[PDB]
RNA sequence: AGCCGACUUAGAACUGGUGCGGACCAGGGGAAUCCGACUGUUUAAUUAAAACAAAGCAUCGCGAAGGCCCGCGGCGGGUGUU
RNA sequence: CGAUCGAAAGGGAGUCGGGUUCAGAUCCCCGAAUCCGGAGUGGCGGAGAUGGGCGCCGCGAGGCGUCCAGUGCGGUAACGCGACCGAUCCCGGAGAAGCCGGCGGGAGCCCCGGGGAGAGUUCUCUUUUCUUUGUGAAGGGCAGGGCGCCCUGGAAUGGGUUCGCCCCGAGAGAGGGGCCCGUGCCUUGGAAAGCGUCGCGGUUCCGGCGGCGUCCGGUGAGCUCUCGCUGGCCCUUGAAAAUCCGGGGGAGAGGGUGUAAAUCUCGCGCCGGGCCGUACCCAUAUCCGCAGCAGGUCUCCAAGGUGAACAGCCUCUGGCAUGUUGGAACAAUGUAGGUAAGGGAAGUCGGCAAGCCGGAUCCGUAACUUCGGGAUAAGGAUUGGCUCUAAGGGCUG
């Protein structure tokens, strides 16, 4: 809703900037596993709870 | 907005501390006079166009004026 | 109270696309008076021709967009709707200019 | 003219709740809907504005009375005792 | 006497290849039997009923340290602002 | 009388107009206001309040000195005037009230008759058809509406009066006043801004500059909103508190006749208003149903015609692309629609399904009954278009 609380927005806030892909360059790196980021979430499929 | 019906206490609202400035608005079959003051814009309403012009010269020296078009 | 209006069609006339004269005959064959239309409704409508400018006069009330009315229907007429355009000027005169295209 | 023959307040019932029903709510139905007397401006603007309350309307006098009627047998008979009471008691 | 304006109702004449609530909108009816008075409600996802409720009628308990009931327990609680 | 919590629909002071973005506006900019809080020196003005008597003087106009008064004034009244001291205490009001019916007033929208401006048709006709044609909050004035407000006077041959009601010797009619709401009109705002139309600029990056116009009327059981009056219903009587105000009392305070005092809900002047939310969807694609799912999900606005109608059908403003695809064929069997000679339920468990009837006007209407009904009982007749006639009203003298 538009009638949100200072926590509820700041909470969305954080799962905001959570939601942005890998950087080019860490994947450069020597000890490197990650291929992409497998912890994304998209406002249509995955309901973030709330 | 409020307006003086009288020509003498439009001197005394023109003479304010508070009067920000005074402005004329030359349209047809009336001349108006507007002086800001802090809270309202006081008008007076001059139907007489020899009236107006003695009067535009007898604004106060230390206000100022803004001739409208 | 008399009613005076002016229709100069001076850019037609020059260019040689329309003449005044066809016009002016046409208006006096076809200003409509208290519903009749031949006979000019008697001597209340006065019609002067001036060099590609006519000027009419009525004591009677008449509206001035029926000239444009009637003048609208002379284009069509003579098949000037998609060149010239009649438009007021100041008031109580018209004017016939062109279109505004290039 | 006449619109009812027998039914009077309780012909807005229609056809429904029992004539016998119906014959008992009438007497009811009229004397709560009646305007009174008032016994202290003497017009005639004494009505029921809920069970027990009896207002006027001109003299904006309210009086407990009755359920129905603005005054019950059972009550007259008691103002009567208190008063007879009364003087036996101070003789 | 003059000047103004709003929608209706009734009647008459004429008229169409009897068609005219011209589309749309828009109750089939009657004689009876059983049950439930009626209005209402009900098995969300097989049963809307004759089932439930209902007003009316009739019993039962109780005058408050009481009747009925709740609560592991309290000078506990509901009916009871009765 | 119980700490405290408890409503982004209850209560709750106070902001509106124009413009501006690729995306934000009662929030940004401009212009107009307004509410609350603050103040020693209280910033100013005004009110409190500057009056009378005596004795002299001055011709008088008036001037000094004493003795006092002065916490305002007007109207018969309803009450009014820009203020107009007063505490602890007490009383009262506002907040603060249901549902329904009828009527009246005021807006907005619709409607009709004209003037402009610009468009559409013009094969023929059409002074024709379409669009548009205004003013905020706050203040002042005046209409209009309401009064269960006041004064005179005393009424039956009873009157006044509504749609209905209802009112009156506890004072009707008839005259004269008073108050409340005034969202309507005018004015300040305010034409400077906005809009329509025409034309010039900036070659453009422009709240660019100009010329005109933004007008006059009439109507309505119209629709919506709102205000007001009156009535009906209840074995139903339809919230509280924050907060604010008025009154009754008179403890007190202030000055001795003035550079008067205490005091002021009057007019201005000064400063401030902190914290959080604000984008978008709001639904046949932004929510919940595993999904862009024919399901579900609370509200506001509500044009023209036909018509009883917020019914159905067509259209204007606005919107969209046929609902997770296209092309070509037109077989059966389907699904959704129809139509059928003659017969008319012979079909079937069963008139299932389909069909008949249907609106309005005129008559007409049974058995039975709890007298209310049954009842649109049943039954028939009429309905188009066009040309007329008659009847049903206000305004002025
Ligand atoms: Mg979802
Ligand atoms: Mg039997
Ligand atoms: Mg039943
Ligand atoms: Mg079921
Ligand atoms: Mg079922
Ligand atoms: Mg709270
Ligand atoms: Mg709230
Ligand atoms: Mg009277
Ligand atoms: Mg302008
Ligand atoms: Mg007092
Ligand atoms: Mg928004
Ligand atoms: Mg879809
Ligand atoms: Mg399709
Ligand atoms: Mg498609
Ligand atoms: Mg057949
Ligand atoms: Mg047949
Ligand atoms: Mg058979
Ligand atoms: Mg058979
Ligand atoms: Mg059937
Ligand atoms: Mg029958
Ligand atoms: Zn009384």
């Amino acid at each position: 809703s538009s009638h949100k609380t200072f926590r509820i927005k700041r909470f969305l806030a954080k799962k905001q900037k959570q939601n942005r892909p890998i950087p080019q360059w860490i994947w450069m790196k020597t000890g490197n596993k990650i291929r992409y980021n497998s912890k994304r979430r998209h406002w249509r499929r995955t309901k973030l709870g709330l | 907005p409020r307006k003086i019906e009288e020509i003498k206490d439009f001197l005394l609202t023109a003479r304010r501390k508070d009067a920000k400035s005074v402005k004329i608005k030359k349209n047809k079959d009336n001349v108006k006079f507007k002086v800001r003051c802090s809270r309202y814009l006081y008008t007076l309403v001059i139907t007489d166009k020899e009236k107006a012009e003695k009067l535009k010269q007898s604004l106060p020296p230390g206000l100022a004026v803004k001739e409208l078009k | 109270q008399l009613l005076k209006f002016t229709l100069d069609c001076t850019h037609p006339v020059e260019d040689g696309i329309m003449d005044a004269a066809n016009f002016e005959q046409f208006l006096q064959e076809r200003i409509k008076v208290n519903g009749k239309a031949g006979n000019l409704g008697g001597g209340v409508v006065s019609l002067e021709r001036s060099k590609s400018k006519i000027t009419v006069t009525s004591e009677v009330p008449f509206s001035k967009r029926y000239l444009k009315y009637l003048t609208k229907k002379y284009l069509k007429k003579n098949n000037l709707r998609d060149w010239l355009r009649v438009v007021a000027n100041t008031k109580e005169s018209y004017e016939l200019r062109y279109f505004q295209i290039n | 003219a006449k619109r009812t023959k027998k039914v009077g307040i309780v012909g807005k019932y229609g056809t429904r709740y029992g004539a016998s029903l119906r014959k008992m709510v009438k007497k009811i139905e009229i004397s709560q809907h009646a305007k009174y007397t008032c016994s202290f401006c003497g017009k005639t603007k004494m009505k029921r504005r809920a069970v027990g309350i009896w207002h006027c309307g001109s003299c904006m006098k309210t009086v407990a009375g009755g359920a129905w009627t603005y005054n019950t047998t059972s009550a007259v008979t008691v103002k009567s005792a208190i008063r007879r009471l009364k003087e036996l008691k101070d003789q």
